[PDB]
């Protein structure tokens, strides 16, 4: 009989995992403050890692990698890429980005303006996007004056990165989109990519001469369902799954989702996770960690894949909760606490 | 030459001290009768080993040590043990009934009645010193004597020897080798009243020593003898610089200078390697790089925690055996390119290195195998704050219900000393966070 | 040298105490004449904890036999090991206590108490460092209950800083001598709440049901019940009689609140006569934590453990002990308070009890003990609400108010257990 | 990667490596604490004895 605790009631994902665990009749849930547990579905912020692995005779497992925030934070991810030799400043699959602290608080203000003045002089597309981790607050603008003045009005660290002016546009619709990939890393640091992704599409025609109306530029599921007027026209809930998207790439571009996009996605997932492996691995630690990641990608009209951000506490698509959550119990939980296919994951081998 | 006086308080301090002086004797060639054939200056001498051993006219080499326990069963082992001839009666102090795992009983009730006697015996050893450096105080956190009486002794030592350094070797409580439930109380009470009196403290978590014994020595259920022999190896590596010719950590003041830029943050993390099982057929002798790399593996730390998620304030590498500086720097370079070693911006990113050519001595019949080289790393990481958090949390669980508090109030302690001590720890945990996180 | 002074008062107290010294005398190799004849030095290491060393290498128990009538102690003196007790340590009157707490506490008992304290004082003056006292008695009678708690009160006055422990047999209507037992038990419990550091609660109904259902004894006797108590007293005192600590250390770790110091003991194995079969460590652990093996007649699954101490005797796998113990906790953690970390402690002893390859004794401070005090309280109120049988007590100088206060003290104790059960 | 203060002797040597540069209560007061706790013990034992005298 295995014991687990729940310390994040807002996790749609692990709320289902907790539902599945109890359904096996072999897992018992305890109060959220009981230290005698096998598995912790920990909280998002300030998870007390230091208290794990000190209970005599209890192998303990937690669903978050201590230190993985370096990858799932806007400003941290930029710093990691620019300073990690494995990724280099010349990383080809990540948009040119800069960390910009507000003037009321290192900082890369002057470095951004130099590259900005170079684009402005060379007639090149000089459209950038500003964002932060404390948003629902995003601004897309072509003038550096507006971008910097928008951050000073705030008080949190922001990141300025190049805006992909040439995104791949689905048809009909002439509309933007992004791709969400779910990746599970287990206690052995095996990287498993869920075979099912989702394209969160924009139901509005992408307009390149008006960044003021952010309805056709931001493909977030909450924005399209609140500020867009064509929600659910082309695909239910602005969610196209790999089966449809793959068939589209064949009829239109005469290629497959695997060859044109998925190879790059798998390469990016590996590069990011292999990079921080020495810093977060729990291989020789007194407790074990696993974690579910949500990678967001962009695709340009050249079929080049760009990494947007990594989410450390991602939600799932309603249609894939069952398959994925079960997969979390199979490879991430029961692998350490066995019970009395054709995997739904794609293992990305690598050298540890 | 400047003398050092060792003080062992409670069962943990006495039994650990007994293991150390056993090791010290084997290291300096001292026999159980106190004789030292290699000491050509009979009945005198200011050699490095004389910092820990005085000498009689008859050639006996007597430890500069005092053993204190409020109950006599642990110290009676020394009076009739293998090295009984080393000590004389004045050095062994025992009461008639212990502190019952009750800090207040050790500090107040029983401490008040025996403190003057202990200081008197210490004064006698101090009178033999021509330039006393300070004291090394061994004790447990969880015991009523180890915690309660130690804090009182450290207060008086600061009064009777103002300009003298004091270092601790403190045993952090582990449930796997403890039958006491109130140890979180005692640990936090004794840390609170000892903080301003200790210049540098080496915490050893029994949980870590326990697992090293099971993992590396293949002891299914380790005993105190197994734990103490391993613990005395680490202690020996740390005090070796005071007992042998050298230039790094030559006196007690240099421990603070090299490991503690911030006074309250004076708990360095100790890591030791290699620990090889003697029962093994025959192990492949490890290189300088492999044993150095082992110092950044959590499994060989005296306190289990993750230095990858803290900041370093200092770092010493103490090598013993066949080690030349060329190999050390080569390994250091290899580790900086692989490990996450974050230093505080107001401290240099450096490593003070000491090499003693004499390899680690092992007690015949002990569990440790003879190795050609070994290292002990002393690093001041904010990661060791994890141990304070664990302890403070257990303190909060019981104190919220006032569980067991009446036992302490009944010995004359005020309840307010509980919260006063807990708030001092909450300030200590905050200091670590201010120094380590962004 | 941490000596303990043993006191046994009344019929039940002297018959159980007699068997106790019979059992441990065998374990320490002491024969009926006080002469040691064992084969292991472990037997003598802590022998002075309970025995005084007389001339000719004689070991005399540090025990004081007290009663208000001679009958029972004449039996002990004629019993198997009767010759081993110091003759001066027999202190008794002739009147009896008529199963009347008032007679033991106020009238008959008060006439005899001073002479008992003279013997206690004599035994203490010969102790290098006195740990404390242990008293065996019943709560349902008059001498052990009334005079026993009077003795405790006067022992705490003269030795305020010494530990006072008792083994207290609680009455049950299923194994009853008289109908006034709830009266006497309720009056004693308040004395114990105030003046003992640890009280092992032994319910005669649990002993009975164990002899009948588990041991398959068709017609149990007091002797059979005392067999269980003997074996349990030997188990709980193994911590003290062999190397591995003292009474005050035990109390410090077992009593989080001064008044909640009433323990449920347990023993394993409990085999009917399939008696030569080897008992594995898991079996020991499953039984030891099973209610059927507990002697307070309270279902631990009704409350929560504040603290638990377990002692394993014999040559077994200490590694396998930790595994099974941690298996019990980590499989029923809902019955352990989460605000006392690591409140389950385990100790091993290499010397097993006579006739057993290995055994386990269980010492639990459980809030389920409130069910025991609830039974007594309800039986008390059923009679006191009609003032039935009170004249036996008012005739000895007591007033109805003293009963009302005992009733309130009991219900307060129950309410105190109830608040910590949530 | 610099090596400074290399000191050598017969029994060993020591040196420093820099990888990167940077960026009480009196005796009287103790007696008061000790005697204060002893007084609270005396007061508690007096109340117990006063309780037993009643
Ligand atoms: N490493 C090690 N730990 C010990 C040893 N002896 C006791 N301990 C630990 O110390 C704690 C108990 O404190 P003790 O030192 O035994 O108690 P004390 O200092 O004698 O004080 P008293 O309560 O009066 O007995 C527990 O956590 C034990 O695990 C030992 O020999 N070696
Ligand atoms: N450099 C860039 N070029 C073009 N579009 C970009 C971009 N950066 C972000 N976007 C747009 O913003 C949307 C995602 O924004 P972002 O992910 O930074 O906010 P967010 O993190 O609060 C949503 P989530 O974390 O759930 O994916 C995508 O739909 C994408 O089209
Ligand atoms: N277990 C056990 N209980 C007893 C024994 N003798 C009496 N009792 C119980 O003790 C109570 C009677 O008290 P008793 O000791 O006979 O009165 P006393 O002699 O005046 O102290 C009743 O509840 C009996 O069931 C005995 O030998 N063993
Ligand atoms: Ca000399
Ligand atoms: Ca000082
Ligand atoms: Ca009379
Ligand atoms: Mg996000
Ligand atoms: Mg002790
Ligand atoms: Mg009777």
């Amino acid at each position: 009989m295995y014991t687990f605790v729940v310390r994040d009631e807002n996790s749609s994902v692990y709320a289902e995992v907790s539902r599945l665990l109890l359904a096996t009749g072999q897992w018992k849930r305890l109060r959220k403050d009981n230290p005698r547990f096998n598995l912790m579905l920990g909280e998002r912020n300030r998870l007390p890692f230091g208290r794990l692995g000190h209970e005599p005779g209890l192998v303990q497992l937690v669903n978050y990698y201590r230190g993985a925030d370096k990858l799932c934070r806007k400003a941290s991810l930029v710093k990691l890429i620019k300073t990690s030799p494995e990724l280099s400043e010349s990383c080809t699959w990540f948009p040119e980005s800069y960390v910009i602290y507000p003037t009321n608080l290192t900082d890369e203000r002057e470095v951004f303006l130099a590259a900005y003045n170079r684009r402005r002089e060379g007639r090149e597309g000089n459209v950038w996007i500003a964002k932060s981790s404390a948003g629902a607050g995003i601004l897309i603008s072509s003038e550096a004056s507006e971008l910097l003045d928008f951050i000073d009005e705030q008080g949190q660290v922001h990141v300025i990165q190049k805006y992909l002016e040439k995104p791949l546009l689905l048809e009909p619709g002439h509309r933007k989109f992004d791709i969400r990939s779910w990746v599970l890393v287990d206690h052995l640091y095996n990287i498993y990519l869920y075979r099912e992704g989702v394209l969160r599409t924009s139901s509005e025609p992408y307009n390149s001469a008006n960044f003021q109306d952010k309805t056709c530029h931001l493909t977030n599921h909450c924005i399209q369902k609140e500020y867009s007027k064509n929600y659910g026209r082309y695909e239910e809930g602005n969610e196209m799954f790999f089966e449809e998207f793959n068939q589209y790439l064949m009829d239109a571009l005469n290629t497959t989702l695997e060859n044109s996009i998925l190879l790059q996605i798998k390469h990016i997932i590996r590069s990011c996770l292999m990079c921080i492996e020495p810093a977060i691995s729990t291989k020789h630690l007194h407790y074990q960690s696993f974690q579910l990641f949500g990678f967001d990608f962009m695709v340009d009209e050249e079929l080049k894949v760009w990494l947007i951000e990594v989410n450390g506490a991602p939600a799932c698509a309603q249609k894939l909760y069952a398959e994925l959550c079960q997969g979390i119990v199979d490879v991430a939980i029961s692998s350490v606490f066995p019970l009395a296919p054709t995997s739904i994951f794609i293992k990305l081998h690598h050298h540890h | 030459m400047r003398e050092c006086i060792s003080i062992h308080v409670g069962q943990a301090g006495v039994q650990i001290g007994n293991a150390c002086w056993e090791l010290y004797c084997l290291e300096h060639g001292i026999q159980p009768d106190g004789q030292m054939p290699s000491d050509k200056t009979i009945g005198g001498g200011d050699d490095s080993f004389n910092t820990f051993f005085s000498e009689t006219g008859a050639g006996k080499h007597v430890p500069r040590a005092v053993f204190v326990d409020l109950e006599p069963t642990v110290i009676d082992e020394v009076r009739t043990g293998t090295y009984r001839q080393l000590f004389h009666p004045e050095q062994l102090i025992t009461g008639k009934e212990d502190a019952a795992n009750n800090y207040a009983r050790g500090h107040y009730t029983i401490g008040k009645e025996i403190i003057d006697l202990v200081l008197d015996r210490i004064r006698k050893l101090a009178d033999q010193c021509t330039g006393l450096q300070g004291f090394l105080v061994f004790h447990s956190f969880g015991g009523g004597t180890g915690s309660g009486f130690t804090s009182l002794l450290m207060e008086r030592l600061s009064v009777d020897y103002g300009k003298k350094s004091k270092l601790e070797f403190s045993i952090y409580p582990a449930p796997q080798v403890s039958t006491a439930v109130v140890e979180p109380y005692n640990s936090i009470l004794t840390t609170h009243t000892t903080l301003e009196h200790s210049d540098c403290a080496f915490m050893v978590d029994n949980e870590a020593i326990y697992d090293i014994c099971r993992r590396n020595l293949d002891i299914e259920r380790p005993t105190y003898t197994n734990l103490n022999r391993l613990i005395s190896q680490i202690v020996s590596s740390i005090t070796a610089s005071l007992r042998f010719d050298g230039a790094l950590n030559v006196d007690l003041t240099e421990f603070q200078t090299n490991l503690v830029p911030y006074p309250r943050i004076h708990f360095p993390l100790a890591t030791y390697a290699p620990v090889i099982s003697a029962e093994k057929a025959y192990h492949e002798q490890l290189s300088v790089a492999e044993i150095t790399n082992a110092c950044f593996e959590p499994a060989n730390q005296m306190v289990k925690c993750d230095p990858r998620h803290g900041k370093y304030m200092a770092c010493c590498l103490l090598y013993r055996g066949d080690v030349v500086p060329k190999d050390v720097n080569a390994a250091i370079a290899t580790i900086k390119t692989k490990r996450s070693i974050q230093f505080v911006d107001w401290c240099p990113t450096g490593f003070k290195v000491g090499i003693n050519y004499q390899p680690p001595t092992v007690v015949p019949g002990g569990d440790l195998a003879k190795v050609q080289r070994a290292v002990c790393m002393l690093s001041n990481t904010t990661a060791i704050a994890e141990a304070w958090a664990r302890l403070d949390h257990k303190f909060d669980l019981m104190y919220a219900k006032r569980a067991f508090v009446h036992w302490y109030v009944g010995e004359g302690m005020e309840e307010g000393e509980f919260s006063e001590a807990r708030e001092d720890m909450a300030a200590l945990e905050k200091d670590y966070e201010e120094v380590g996180v962004d | 040298m941490r000596e303990i002074v043993h006191i046994q008062a009344g019929q039940c107290g002297n018959q159980i105490g007699a068997k106790f010294w019979e059992v441990i005398s065998d374990e320490h190799g002491i024969d009926p004449t006080g002469s040691y004849h064992g084969d292991s030095d472990l037997q003598l290491e802590r022998i002075n904890v309970y025995y005084n060393e007389a001339t000719g290498n004689k070991y005399v128990p540090r025990a004081i036999l007290v009663d208000l009538e001679p009958g029972t102690m004449d039996s002990v003196r004629s019993g198997p090991f009767g010759q081993i007790f110091r003759p001066d340590n027999f202190v008794f009157g002739q009147s009896g206590a008529g199963n009347n707490w008032a007679k033991g506490h106020y009238t008959e008992g008060a006439e005899l108490v001073d002479s008992v304290l003279d013997v206690v004082r004599k035994e203490s003056e010969s102790c290098d460092c006195l740990q404390g006292f242990q008293l065996t008695h019943s709560l349902g009678g008059g001498t052990g209950s009334g005079m026993g708690t009077l003795l405790i009160s006067k022992i705490r006055e003269e030795y305020p800083d010494r530990i006072m422990n008792t083994f207290s047999v609680m009455p049950s209507p299923k194994v009853s001598d008289t109908v006034v037992e709830p009266y006497n038990a309720t009056l004693s419990v308040h004395q114990l709440v105030e003046n003992t550091d640890e009280t092992y609660c032994i319910d005669n109904e649990a002993l009975y049901d164990i002899c009948f259902r588990t041991l398959k004894l068709t017609t149990p006797t007091y002797g059979d019940l005392n067999h269980l108590v003997s074996a349990t007293m030997s188990g709980v005192t193994t911590c003290l009689r062999f190397p591995g600590a003292d009474l005050r250390k035990l109390a410090v770790n077992m009593v989080p609140f001064p008044r909640l110091h009433f323990f449920m003991p347990g023993f394993a194995p409990l085999t009917s006569r399939q008696q030569y079969r080897a008992l594995t460590v898991p079996e020991l652990t499953q039984q030891m934590f099973d209610s059927k093996n507990m002697m307070a007649a309270c279902d631990p699954r009704h409350g929560r453990y504040l603290t638990v101490a377990a002692i394993f005797r014999g040559r077994m796998s200490m590694k396998e002990v930790d595994e099974q113990m941690l298996n019990v906790q980590n499989k029923n953690s809902s019955y352990f308070v989460e605000w006392i970390p690591n409140n389950v402690k385990t100790a091993v002893c290499d010397i097993p009890p006579r006739g057993l390859k290995m055994s386990a004794t269980f010492i639990g401070n459980s809030t389920a003990i409130q069910e025991l005090f609830k039974r007594i309280s309800e039986q008390f109120t059923a009679m006191f609400r009609r003032k039935a049988f009170l004249h036996w007590y008012t005739g000895e100088g007591m007033d109805e108010m003293e009963f009302t206060e005992a009733e309130s003290n009991m219900n307060d104790l129950v309410s105190e257990y109830q608040q910590y059960q949530d | 990667m610099e090596v400074i203060e290399l000191n050598k002797c017969t029994s060993g040597q020591s040196f420093e490596v820099i990888l990167k540069p940077p960026s009480d209560p009196s005796l009287e007061e103790i007696q008061k604490k000790l005697e204060a706790a002893e007084e609270r013990r005396k007061y508690q034992e007096a109340e117990l004895l006063k309780h037993l005298a009643e």
